[PDB]
């Protein structure tokens, strides 16, 4: 690629050829018409009652797509129904995968009429389909289906099981002092002060999939319970994922819908660091469900500023931030763990 | 798919030893390969794995001797194992992960006997 | 790590009687559970994934059931060629580990 | 930053905020000005580094040869108005850039003489003295390598890709062995990544495999790449990397081949070379097991002009490595010719 | 062609196709290669002008002393496969580059020997002789500058701006003295213009008038600037260009300012300058009618360094005309020193 | 300043700062001076004894069609008895002799429609009975000195204050790179090329003016007659040897009150032009294709160089001045009635 | 890895006296060679690092040469103080690995 930039700072503009990763925290092309048809059927006749999204990418996808699924597995006499639902965080993972169909479906290229059999995407439907029962991770971007100029990606069913995030939507560089791991969902920021460290996190999904190593920096040397995203919600296994004096969060907020990492103390509260305060735990918001704000806080032996993350619904403490005389039994807690 | 394992013979402790696993039906590239071994008389034990995208993992046992790795030209599989112990003497499988993150094809197994 | 263990440690019973194995965890690996036969002098044989899931060519005579920590694998109708050792193995995180082995005898 | 990309197919523009790594290699550096922290300071250090028994500098790069050539003449004057008895003596830099085991110490005070910055124009010129500091050139005689510093300066803020902007420096603290970070830019985005620094410009793709592409290096430096800045750190063996890690080169699954092991002897006396896997023209490789096993790195064409046809390897892999230099095409370790024997050909003698 | 601009205060791009113009001044020309018309063609001419009478060449521009540094090695080696006494010497630049009577003969038949392209990789250095034609140099001494060529290559194609293309050039039949109009562009927009070469980059605007802007020249070249690229060339006078006609300045009303006239006595023997109009630091300019008459071109500074302060011209108009050389101020012919007799500051000693 | 481009024919691509000219030949949302300073010079001519306004280019009548129902609220609201109405434009446009005045002050009461009046304020239109060209403004305003630019979209333009005939320099652009060359504006598209001495290439105009090219926006103004440039002077054709094509004159009888013309030296379709020394002299220019769709195909010139003139009319193909038939009379034929 | 041998495995002499230690690798390192003295119950302590620069402190009857793979290791006026073992290590690459080490006794 071509390209010019700027620095605001300084007021310098240049110009060349080079690797860009842009900020991104779209027509998708299933498959073919007649052909996931066919792969639904299969599954549907295979024992796989349902769907569950890697991330909202492919719900978005689903969501495109259902109307003329649903048109195609009528035309074609099949009695099955396609419902989408929305999407609840954390997205875990499934243990089926979908067939690749030998051949496609006779007749295809109107509505559809609603069936007694369902095929339930991501939704609120885990008694008709639990968890045990559906497929995850079955897709796969084409070989020049994502670009910069795109805005249409193609994507086709997988032939093979795996656990990795899809690497071709992944961009990581770093710069000098600063750095980046980025996708489609993730924009993870990190910097060297004294040590390189993690400086901010954007997050609007939290997936299950894992981050690929070989878009990884620094991935030698490293302790899966240092990471501060842990790398069961496709953290990065990564020196620019820690921060000194905390472990690994498998206890934060990850139910939200758009989480937003930083270190620096929640509007209105203080935190000092103490050697009788108490163990860590859950994670716990600063206001109380009346509203009343906390105000006294302490930590055995972090590092200021502190971790907190910003909802839309509060500002949450890291696992290692406790009250310290308050009660923290009437405080709010966090009911999901990584 | 076939699986044939072959380099296994005996050795004295403190030697070294290189296992071979060979694939029919299918390419080494596509699968998620691993080794598992099963001592005289005892359990199953999961040694290393080696992800389809190129990424291993090892069990805190074998961390830092053993070593897995793939030759795509020949679609075979290889297991280096260095400075062996007297724990280390088993049978040897080549197995493949699949659905539910679970072993479906099995080799036929190869023994390793470390004694002087 | 995660330890499992398996009872009972060995079973005894005649043609077309029932059998059932208990596995037990000792964490939260719900629902990612596996079990295998291991007939002596030959490679352990997938029947059970996703501690339900039929693995296919599998005879139907094999049942799975639990979820969290308990787990049960059923035989209804007893064989002559269904006398082997059977584990179960975690799928939850690595390392992967299996269980102590069960004997089914006579 | 803020940029924006263009495609020329369909004349438009992508624009947004995020990381840029741009193409630096092959051009110009002597279009900077360049400010070591200060002439007192760096006069000092000097002076002190003499008494001690270092002679002289080994560079890095070719940034800081620049960079000395630039200050040398503000230097000797600021060295004289203060009665010292030194000169500072700049040469040219010739490939591979061997190491020193010394360091440019940090003085406690600069001199109490002469003005406070860098580029102040008309001053007499220095006269010529006995005593001289040779900055690397072809001068292993005087002073040898055991005796040179290496690697002492730390860069603090630069602009590199603007071509009248400074560049700040000062003289770190501590040994160290790694390459500066503040001039080294990676990035992967899909099946394509890049390793590069003012120097180097190393290309991956993803066949079944990931695999070195292409390189282009237009010096060879002796530090080592820091891990910091390099993908896919883990589980790689430091026998296996294409381009030495003695040479700078990543310790990455990105710089590898299959087929192919560390090329310890190819041609790095070359001011300038470029890896590519094709043959060279008017040549053919076979793939035979009766092949010799490998060795120096040989040239395609004789020393009287004549090209060789024929060549082998044993377990190579189609396209053969080769090396372009401007005398021309060279081949990896692996492949050895087929009939005419050694003896008749142009083989490498320098070892990372 | 077609192409694309950028905003940064609001990122985003404007596209269409049309007329670009860039600023290609001080870039390195050496990373292109150079076809002159042929070996064997080139061979024979030079052999004939050595038949003829001419001693060597004087370049136009620095783009043609890097083309024969590209070419002297194979045209020696061509020159020697053919028995021919005769070596090509190819030396430095210095400005002003002044001009030769001579032109280059075009020969009839070629030497019937050699290879038929450029870049045949590997020859073998040839053998020095007693006959020279000498490329311009240091060399004003073994042959005038009556018995040199001047202005004999044409270019035919060109890819100036990529940094691995060629350019193909061609000894031209007849007599000119115009500059080559194939690398010239010119543009205007508004109230900004521009008159541009490989080596010039004269800007102009729109005040009450229009008028010249700042100049930046990295050489000063003795040809003809074409009529066909100028803007405005009707109704104007030889003598008010600020830079004159004889140094390739564009005869144009873009090219002049109020209050002063043609500066053929400036500091032209600089290797590279830049022409402002504002003071110099640490001096000052007053308009008084008492001051002294034009004449040659001063410096700020004084030979020791010492800066000159008060200034002064008769009807110049402020911001004053200075260059902005390598050694410092210099200001125009208009501008004289209040105070300090003339013969205790350098001035230029050239004229055009 | 900066940005990228490409050579699709090296298919090469480079970056980096200059002076780029684009083809623009809808956008731009238009500001006069203001909404109360507009209406009091209106006011003011119109007391003066200026009937209407005769525009320059398609830019003036745009902003006059955009601006003329909010000028007529403010004029109707503050209490005087004149209406704005906006005709079309017919080509070419001709010049007028009067110029608005500018108000010493605003009108006081300004910042719903208005109703017909009696007073017409005519601009541009086919109203040349109630308002003559003899009492009409002309070139009566300035683009504003930012008022224009690549990224702009919103030109701000202001009353002029004195008497100019020369067309806005804020809006021309040229450039000559190497063999190629080109004068422009908003209007105009003007070619050239070097083949053995620099000559017009081809030309493409939507809309024809009469003001007067700037020289200081003109590449090769001197040793240049006026009865050489082939696009007459008249219409705002610069005075430059980059206007000129050996073999023919200026063409004052062209096809001017087409409405979208596009000059290019090849034969219009199923014909033949010879040079003869036996044919007739110039004059008005001819139409290939007659009244009744019948295509004329024998044409002859006495001494003009191939390939010929021809002018690609929306509606046609005319020739050139000096080409003419050989057997059909040309009383028969389509002529031009209009003259620079 | 590089194998680092040294000769003799002891060496007497009487104070005043010249001794003389002999290190090689099985490499070439040509100038990445430190000389270390060891007293018993204490840490070692460098003496020559390069193969031949004194470290800051201590006295100048210590002296080193050599380059390739052959390296020596010279004391002038032997002290009641020079009574120790002295190792050799290599610092071209990783692993740095030491010598097996030479004793000086009295006489």
């Amino acid at each position: 690629h071509h390209g010019c930039s700027v620095d605001f700072s300084k007021k310098e503009t240049r110009c060349g050829t080079g690797v860009f990763v842009y900020n991104d925290v779209y027509k998708y092309h299933p498959d073919s018409p007649r052909r996931l048809a066919a792969a639904v059927k299969q599954a549907w006749e295979d024992g796989i009652c349902g769907i569950s999204s890697v991330s909202r990418m492919e719900n978005i996808m689903w969501r495109s797509v259902e109307g003329e699924l649903n048109a195609i597995l009528e035309e074609n006499g099949v009695q099955l129904t396609v419902v989408v639902g929305s999407v609840k965080n954390p997205m875990w993972r499934g243990p089926q995968r979908l067939p690749v169909p030998v051949n496609e479906l006779p007749h295809g290229w109107v509505r559809a009429a609603k069936t007694n059999n369902s095929f339930v995407v991501d939704g609120d439907t885990l008694k008709e389909c639990p968890l045990k029962h559906r497929a995850w991770n079955s897709f796969l971007v084409e070989d020049h289906g994502f670009g910069v100029f795109h805005t249409s990606v193609w994507l086709k069913v997988r032939e093979d099981y795996s656990l990795e995030c899809d690497p071709a939507v992944i961009g990581t560089a770093v710069k000098g002092k600063e750095a980046v791991h980025s996708d489609l969902g993730y924009w993870i920021e990190s910097e060297k002060n004294d040590t390189w460290r993690l400086k901010r996190a954007h997050l609007i999904e939290m997936k299950t999939c894992e981050w690929p190593k070989s878009h990884t920096l620094w991935t030698d040397g490293i302790e899966e319970s240092d990471l501060i995203i842990p790398k069961s919600l496709a953290g990065p296994l990564s020196h620019h994922n820690t921060r000194e004096g905390y472990r690994t969060q498998m206890k934060g907020p990850w139910h939200s819908e758009e989480l937003e990492i930083r270190f620096e103390e929640c509007p209105g509260t203080k935190v000092h660091v103490e050697e009788t305060c108490g163990t860590r735990g859950p994670s716990l918001r600063s206001t109380t469900a009346s509203g009343r704000v906390i105000e006294e806080w302490c930590c055995r032996e972090c590092t200021m500023p502190p971790l907190s993350f910003r909802a839309k619904d509060g500002c949450w403490y890291g696992m290692e931030i406790r009250p310290r005389k308050e009660p923290e039994s009437n405080l709010v807690r966090s009911m999901v763990t990584a | 798919v076939q699986l044939v394992e072959s380099g296994g013979g005996l050795i004295q402790p403190g030697g070294s030893l290189r296992l071979s696993c060979a694939a029919s039906g299918f390419t080494i590239s596509s699968k998620y390969m691993s080794w598992v071994r099963q001592a005289p008389g005892k359990g199953l034990e999961w040694v290393s794995i080696i992800y389809s995208s190129g990424s291993t993992y090892y069990a805190d046992s074998v961390k830092g001797r053993f070593t897995i790795s793939r030759d795509i030209s020949k679609n075979t599989l290889y297991l280096q194992m260095n400075s062996l112990r007297a724990e280390d003497t088993a049978v040897y499988y080549c197995a493949s992960l699949g659905s539910g993150s679970a072993f479906g094809y099995w080799g036929q197994g190869t023994l390793v006997t470390v004694s002087s | 790590d995660i330890v499992m263990t398996q009872s009972p440690s060995s079973v005894s019973a005649s043609v077309g009687d029932r059998v059932t194995i208990t596995c037990r965890a000792s964490q939260g690996i719900s629902t990612w559970l596996a079990w295998y036969q291991q007939k002596p002098g030959k490679a352990p044989r997938l029947l059970i994934y996703a501690a339900s899931s039929l693995q296919s060519g599998v005879p139907s005579r094999f049942s799975g059931s639990g979820s969290g920590t308990d787990f049960t694998l059923t035989i209804s109708s007893l064989q002559p060629e269904d006398f082997a050792t059977y584990y179960c193995q975690q799928a939850n995180s690595f390392p992967f580990t299996f269980g102590p082995g069960t004997k089914v005898e006579i």
